[PDB]
């Protein structure tokens, strides 16, 4: 890892933000080189990011290089197309929109440079509704170039170029997977289909897709563009690449910026820009997932880097490149209730562990956090935790335990004690 | 901004120049 | 015509036996002496299901709202 | 709130404006052909816009539009959110309470 860091230069994966927000030639980075790319043969792509080997931004690990040269090797009869999760799942996320609202010119490149190493036919994306404003600029954004004769059919110099479509949502959560996304692209109800049908590159619209994210598929043409050599620049052998993070719940001032991997906790909380709350006595308890990953108290979490792998080394890893904190005042008992009473509203209510097997949590969730009746419950209420694993189809089960299944690791009196308070309390 | 209004940008610009589409069938 | 219980003759009337097979099935219907009959076994065909095929191009097998 | 509607207006009456029915032509142009059977959540959400909210006739039209049957309509907006299948106001106002909202 080197220097245990991670720094920020203007040399960055990211063009720009406050300069050009509108169309034009890409005055300096954008759209440089193209008609020498893709009359070279496809696969000269594939295994070329390689170099850099991406973990991908989906909340998981399985490096998106494998994927694309993965299956989607051959054609026979049928199209394949492209959906991309514009979306946003996880609370406090909030690393998207940021993409699309200032540089929209950068992603439908994205996919055009990307969709020729699928091979695919079309170009969909997918947003959630709830972005009214931001998200109808695409279009502007897709016809201030494309109208220019940038994309399609031939554009440019190539026999193969394909335009894209955008779509909407409602109430979906359903960019929390995959076969889902490709179900409500198609108008059915959403209930996510189960993992290995045919997983989710055979079976798929009529025929083989591929779900992207956002900059798994921005940044492959400027990783494309350069790499090296510098593709590789930060983090160990394992994971390699800078991604964005987004502070969020405790700081002098919340915002994004681009870090690369290996960074701790210690300095980087602290900075950018400041640590408003107390930088110790404010005894800070950590979040580092956004909803995926239980708490971490004041130990090795502040010297322990934000590596991927890293965080396996902890009780819990992060994909979802997200940071929530806590001070004093927020009682963590009363402030992950609100994390479970949201996953109670956002689940399908298919499979008979997660529908029916949540509420049994956030039903007695109601009971500790207003202190009421007695221990030898926590013990069960870990057993259930532990009973919801393989037993879901999709994530959001295995994702649905490990805050209450790290809350009762890592804190054990903080509830010992409030049962008394109201123990006590009765008398 | 334009909150009715998703039209030409639907019906402008993308009618006439999504090609073609093949699209197949699919009859079924 | 006192309760309504419906009392009978007909001593036999219940008796289920319960043999192993068809080979040894009547070897206890002559032994005793009286007529009888004789039924089939039946079991399904073998049969071919798929999940999976439930989502299709061209196929006319498509399920929604499953 | 409950999911049966108590036949409020099953002939309200209601129709999309003849201007609308140009752009349906653009929106089912997206997909391929035979299996486009679903432009349901544009379509029907479109109409929202028109009316601002969905009387249990606009669910029942876009079906003679579409060819599917209304359960299959019925169905799609009782799932999601952002549709609503009752009366509201000029001003519909949300307020974020959530883990970091909170
Ligand atoms: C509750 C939930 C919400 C999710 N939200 C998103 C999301 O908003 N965007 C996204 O790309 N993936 C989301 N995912 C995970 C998808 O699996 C992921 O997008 C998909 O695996 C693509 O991964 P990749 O493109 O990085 O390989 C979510 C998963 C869950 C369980
Ligand atoms: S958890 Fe079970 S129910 Fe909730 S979404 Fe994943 S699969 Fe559907």
């Amino acid at each position: 890892f080197g220097s245990l860091k991670d720094e920020d230069r203007i040399f960055t994966n990211l063009y720009g933000r406050h300069d050009w927000r509108l169309k034009g030639a890409q005055s300096r980075g954008d759209w440089y080189k193209t008609k020498e790319i893709l009359l070279k043969g496809p696969d000269w792509i594939l295994g070329e990011v390689k170099t850099s080997g991406l973990r991908g931004r989906g909340g998981a690990g399985f490096p998106t290089g494998l994927k694309w040269s993965f299956m989607n090797k051959p054609s026979d009869g049928r199209p394949k197309y492209l959906v991309v999760n514009a979306d946003e799942g996880e609370p406090g996320t909030c690393k998207d929109r940021e993409i699309i609202r200032h540089d929209p010119h950068k992603l439908v490149e994205g996919c055009l440079v990307g969709g020729r190493a699928m091979g695919a036919r079309a170009a969909y994306i997918y947003i959630r509704g709830e972005f009214y404003n931001e998200a109808s600029n695409l279009q502007v954004a897709i016809r201030e170039a494309y109208e220019a004769g940038l994309i399609g059919k031939n554009a440019c110099g190539s026999g193969y170029d394909f335009d894209v479509f955008v779509v909407r949502g409602a109430g979906a959560y359903i960019c929390g997977e995959e076969t889902a996304l490709i179900e409500s692209i198609e108008g059915k109800q959403g209930k996510p289909r189960l993992k290995p049908p045919f997983p989710a590159d055979v079976g798929v619209f009529g025929c083989p897709t591929t779900v992207a994210n956002v900059e798994t598929v921005a940044v492959s043409p400027t990783i494309c563009r350069r790499g090296g050599a510098w593709f590789a620049s930060f983090g160990r052998e394992r994971n390699s690449g800078t991604k964005l993070f987004n502070i969020s719940g405790h700081v002098n001032n919340p915002c994004t910026v681009e870090e690369e991997m290996s960074v701790p906790l210690k300095e980087l909380i602290e900075k950018h820009a400041g640590g408003v709350t107390g930088g110790w006595d404010n005894l800070l308890a950590v979040i580092p997932g956004g909803s995926s990953t239980p708490l971490i108290p004041k130990s090795v979490c502040e010297t322990v880097l934000m590596d991927f792998d890293a965080l396996i080394q902890a009780q819990t890893g992060l994909g979802t490149a997200a940071v929530i904190v806590m001070d004093r005042s927020t009682d963590i008992v009363k402030a992950i209730a609100r994390l479970i009473e949201f996953y109670k509203h956002e689940s399908c209510g298919q499979c008979t562990p997660c529908r029916e097997g949540v509420d049994w949590m956030n039903k007695v969730m109601a009971r500790f956090v207003r202190g009421d009746a007695r221990p030898a419950e926590i013990d069960s209420l870990w057993e259930i935790s532990k009973q919801i694993e393989g037993h879901t189809i999709c994530a959001l089960g295995d994702g649905a335990a490990w805050p209450v299944q790290g809350l009762i690791r890592h804190f054990r009196p903080e509830l010992e004690e409030r049962m008394q308070q109201f123990a006590q309390q009765h008398q | 901004y334009s909150t009715y209004t998703f039209l030409d940008l639907n019906l402008d610009l993308s009618k006439f120049r999504m090609p073609q589409p093949s699209s197949g069938r699919e009859s079924p | 015509p006192l309760m309504g219980w419906a009392s009978t003759a007909d001593p036999l009337s219940n008796l289920v036996l319960t043999f192993s097979t068809k080979e040894d099935a009547v070897a206890f219907a002559e032994k005793n002496g009286w007529s009888y009959d004789v039924e089939e076994r039946k079991v399904p065909k073998p049969k071919s299901k798929s999940y999976g095929a439930n989502f299709s191009w061209n196929k006319r097998t498509r399920v929604s709202t499953k | 709130v409950h999911r049966d509607t108590p036949e409020n207006n099953p002939e309200t009456p209601f129709d999309f404006t003849p201007e609308n029915y140009k752009r349906i032509e653009a929106i089912v142009k997206n997909y391929p052909e035979g299996h486009k059977a679903a432009a349901v959540l544009p379509v029907l959400d479109l109409a929202q816009r028109q009316n601002g909210w969905l009387p249990i006739s606009a669910m029942n039209k876009v079906a003679e539009i579409l060819q599917v049957p209304p359960m299959r309509v019925y169905e799609v907006a009782t799932f999601y959110t952002m549709y609503n299948r009752k009366p509201v106001g000029k001003y519909h106002i949300q307020v974020c309470t959530t883990t970091p909202c909170m």
